[PDB]
């Protein structure tokens, strides 16, 4: 590929640091741009970096080494607003009318620290008719990774982060549901690495 | 402002009856707005060609006027130059012996 | 070693009247001309596009066209801010290009003169005032440096485009740059300037490249009183030069003008004062007169 | 000062002509079109300036046509349309052709289908918080489930007491296929809203899950004897329980 980026995905705690790397395979493609796309939107350019060395724009610094065709992006004091898809684009040297050559991008996920985790799985009843049931795995720590569903009949969503602005509380949550009556919250999420301190009703 | 220096000279030796080219080399002037006239017996020559205006290391402008001419023993040739730095137009006559 | 030069001449008469004309040189040869009335850059040699593709050249012209327009808008607006308020006429000259050195070595430059005085330069990544420049220029410079797209474009033009273009230009026009044009010489005399003295003129024309050697000789003895004139251009892109010698009456005998130039190949032009070749040239170059000198 | 694109989403049948509109930034000279597949790879298509195409990629087929007439949008026509043309199309404008920031638009979600018989709107349901959670955490999380929608043209939003809320809300970034083995499977999306137990326990508080679907137009022909899957809103509501 023309623009190689590493890592594929990165997870950083709030206030933490994240380093993104990018390399050009073409000697003519030595001028770089760092673009950022928030899921379901048009990308926004963070900064250009056409000369060797550092370029500091607040919490963001881009380093360039044209000699080794390497550009990098360093994020300090990572905020949830920084959770996006980071693109590295390269511009061809001496070409005054050209498009952008984007890399595959790095999926950056800024996660929060759980002061007191209370991991549990709850059964939620439907508002109109009880005929439907969902399993909610909430208040778990950031270390716990919600694994993908093995059984096709049961659907398990990815980890989600809520922020209760007024209360200054944040919590991770996973959702699971089944069309099959032979379904239990205890015997749900079995494929996932759930902690031993988990509560069940 | 800088007063222009006019230098009139033939391209080839001034052999009479032989078609030649007469050059007029205006230099050391400022501003670039100038009016260069080439004259045959004090009458304006029509087919006068000008070089594109350029400037030297000292930022002062220079230009070359030139026309096809057949010199004779009896005709006179001159370069009439009008420039902001001069109250009256300078006219240097072609003197093939200098 | 060659120097590529883009010479821009901008003149502003009022808030509505302005004019921007450019000429391009590779050494002493004109490669381009861009007059205000022409919307596109015009080639003055068959090899003026260098080794750039038609698409490459088009891309370059498009940005230059945008530049010219924007540059006029930009100055006209910076004239309002400038103090004293509107000092028309306004004469802005820009000298940009690169000097080629052996290998991949090259050095670019962009120099600006306001009212015929060198004031601003593009250095590294920013526009900067030069020592001595008027202190009022610091603000428009700070304003100029705010344009991120201008500093990026200027950086690519100077750092990449210029040397890359010139490299291919020297290759494309080598035959025309390495041309050897034979000089031609003739003699004349004028009664200047001190009493009882006569000035002997040695005319040398149509030589290329520029370096020559023209000396009045009395056998093998170089006459120390020789005054070499300035190099004067010819329309065909060749040169003219003259050497003068002030001599007392009768001292003309035994004198000769010696011309040494690269195109001759060791066969130096020797013109003997008094000789049949000299009388036969004098005879066809006569005119009706009496001499006047202004200098 | 922002690049605008009309429409947001568009569903077209194979072979038909489709026009993607874009209103660039005022004073911008160079215009662009980009193709983005599955919200990942961003692909350059065309560069347009001075009323002509300045650069085109291999991805810019003979089916694609680009133009900008005086006083109208910078457009991208696709005639005829192919199934592979289903992607998000991005408009971009810049002051320069290179080395200057390109300003992107929100994009148009083009969906080229074999038959429109595969288009289905979402079925939205709200799941009331667990009484166990209320007594264990003193916080009430209610989950919303949008189901059986095709194509992936949904916008989920929570509405508490008539006002749209953003605090304590967590919508899934990308939906899931009900049959991942199937090529044309109906997607499913979920969102969670957390409030204090005191707030949920109040039966005077009204919580609503609103799902905006981007379906078919009135111009499109609907042969099947079922409700037309148009650009509609499918909202599901619940009240606080004492
Ligand atoms: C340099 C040689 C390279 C090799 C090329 C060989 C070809 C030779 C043929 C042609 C020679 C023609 C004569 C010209 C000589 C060359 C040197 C000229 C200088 C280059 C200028 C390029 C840049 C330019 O045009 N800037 C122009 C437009 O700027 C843009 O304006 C936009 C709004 O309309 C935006 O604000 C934009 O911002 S952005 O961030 O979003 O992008 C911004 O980039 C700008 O107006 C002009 C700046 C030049 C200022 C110099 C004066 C200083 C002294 C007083
Ligand atoms: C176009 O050409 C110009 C030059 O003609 C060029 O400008 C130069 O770019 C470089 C690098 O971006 C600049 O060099 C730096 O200068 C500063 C101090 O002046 C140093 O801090 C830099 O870093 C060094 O020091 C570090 C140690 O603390 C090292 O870790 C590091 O390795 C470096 O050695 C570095 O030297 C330079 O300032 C400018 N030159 C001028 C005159 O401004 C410009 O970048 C080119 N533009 C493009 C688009 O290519
Ligand atoms: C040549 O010089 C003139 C002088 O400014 C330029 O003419 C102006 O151009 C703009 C747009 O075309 C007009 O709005 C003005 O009315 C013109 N002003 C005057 C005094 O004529 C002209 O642009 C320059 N030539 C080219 C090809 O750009
Ligand atoms: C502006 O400049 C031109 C020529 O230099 C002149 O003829 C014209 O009258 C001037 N404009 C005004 C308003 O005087």
């Amino acid at each position: 590929q023309k623009v190689q980026q590493s890592p594929e995905s990165l997870s950083v705690p709030e206030g933490g640091m994240a380093s993104l790397n990018c390399t050009s395979s073409d000697r003519n493609f030595q001028y770089f741009w760092w673009y950022r796309q928030h899921s379901g939107e048009g990308p926004k350019a963070l900064m250009s970096i056409f000369s060797d060395g550092d370029k500091k724009e607040g919490r963001f610094t881009a380093h360039l080494n044209k000699a080794s065709l390497h550009v990098s992006l360093h994020i300090r004091d990572s905020q949830p607003s920084d959770s996006a898809l980071y693109f590295c684009a390269a511009s061809e040297q001496n070409n005054y009318a050209q498009g952008l050559t984007f890399g595959l991008g790095t999926r950056v996920s800024v996660f929060p620290y759980i002061q007191n985790p209370d991991p549990a799985v709850y059964q939620l009843r439907d508002s109109k008719s009880s005929d439907k049931s969902v399993c909610l795995f909430t208040d778990f720590d950031s270390q716990t990774n919600v694994s993908q569903s093995k059984d096709s009949d049961v659907y398990i969503t990815d980890k989600c982060v809520l922020d209760m602005r007024s209360m200054d509380f944040k919590s991770n949550s996973a959702v699971a549901w089944s069309n099959k009556s032979d379904f239990a919250c205890a015997n749900a999420f079995n494929n996932s690495i759930i902690p031993e301190d988990t509560f069940f009703p | 402002q800088k007063t222009p220096q006019i230098q009139v000279y033939s391209r080839h030796p001034p052999e009479n009856g032989k078609p030649n080219i007469l050059n007029c080399y205006v230099t050391q002037f400022h501003p670039p707005h100038i009016e260069i006239q080439m004259l045959k017996n004090g009458k304006k020559i029509p087919k006068v060609e000008m070089s594109d205006m350029s400037f030297s290391k000292d930022w002062s402008f220079y230009i070359l006027a030139h026309t096809e001419f057949t010199p004779t023993e009896t005709d006179t040739y001159a370069c009439r130059v009008k420039h902001a730095s001069m109250a009256e137009p300078k006219t240097v006559y072609w003197d093939r012996d200098m | 070693n060659y120097t590529f030069r883009c010479l821009q001449m901008s003149s502003f008469a009022n808030r509505s009247w302005s004019r921007t004309d450019s000429v391009v040189w590779l050494g002493d040869l004109q490669t381009h001309r861009w007059s205000n009335d022409s919307a596109t850059i015009s080639f003055t040699k068959p090899w003026s596009q260098g080794k750039l593709s038609n698409q490459q050249w088009e891309k370059l012209q498009h940005m230059f066209q945008v530049y010219r327009v924007s540059f006029t808008r930009d100055i006209q607006e910076l004239v309002k801010m400038m103090s004293p308020k509107e000092d028309y006429p306004i004469e802005i000259q820009l000298s940009a290009g690169c000097e080629m050195y052996p290998g991949n070595a090259s050095e670019s430059f962009l120099h600006v003169a306001f009212q015929g005085k060198y004031v601003v330069r593009f250095w590294g990544t920013s526009w900067q005032t030069v020592p001595g420049a008027p202190s009022w220029l610091d603000l428009p410079i700070k304003v100029l440096n705010a344009d991120q797209g201008t500093s990026a474009t200027v950086q690519m033009l100077l750092n990449d485009t210029c040397p890359l273009f010139v490299r291919g230009l020297l290759e494309a026009g080598k035959s025309d740059l390495e041309k050897q044009e034979k000089p031609v010489a003739w003699l004349s005399s004028v009664p200047s300037s001190a009493h009882g003295h006569r000035q002997l003129v040695c005319h040398v024309s149509g030589f290329y490249p520029k370096p020559v050697w023209v000396m009045w000789m009395r056998g093998d003895q170089e006459q120390q009183g020789t005054h070499r004139g300035d190099f004067l251009p010819n329309a065909d892109e060749t040169w003219y030069l003259q050497a003068t010698l002030d001599v007392e009456a009768g001292e003309e005998a035994g004198l000769a003008c010696r011309v040494k130039h690269s195109s001759l190949g060791g066969q130096d032009i020797i013109l003997y004062w008094g000789s049949l070749h000299h009388i036969l040239d004098a005879q066809k170059m006569v005119w009706n007169h009496r001499h006047h000198h202004h200098h | 000062p922002k690049v605008l694109q009309i429409p947001s989403h568009q569903i077209i049948d194979m072979g038909q002509m489709v026009t993607l509109n874009c209103d660039p930034v005022s004073n911008h000279l160079y215009f662009y079109w980009y193709k983005q597949i599955l919200g990942q790879q961003m692909e350059f298509l065309v560069n347009f300036y001075n009323g002509k195409v300045m650069e085109k990629s291999k991805l810019f087929k003979d089916q694609f046509s680009v133009e900008r007439p005086d006083g109208s949008y910078f457009t991208l026509k696709i005639q005829p349309t192919a199934l592979e043309d289903s992607a998000v199309y991005f408009c971009a404008s810049s002051f320069w052709g290179a080395y200057a920031e390109q300003f992107f638009g929100p994009g148009t979600r083009l969906t080229v289908l074999e038959d429109l018989k595969n288009v289905f709107p979402p079925e939205v349901a709200v799941f009331e918080p667990s009484e166990a959670e209320i007594s264990h955490t003193q916080k009430a999380t209610l989950v919303c489930l949008a189901t059986g929608f095709y194509p992936d043209h949904v916008e989920l939003s929570w509405w508490v007491n008539g006002k749209e809320v953003h605090s304590g809300v967590c919508t899934d970034p990308q939906p899931l296929k009900e049959q991942p083995a199937l090529n044309d499977s109906r997607y499913a999306l979920s969102s969670r809203l957390r409030v204090s137990a005191t707030f949920w326990q109040n039966p005077r508080n009204h919580f609503r899950c609103q799902v905006q679907f981007y379906g078919l137009s009135e111009n499109d022909e609907w042969t099947q004897d079922r409700a037309k899957p148009v650009t509609q809103i499918v909202s599901a509501e619940a009240w606080g329980r004492a």
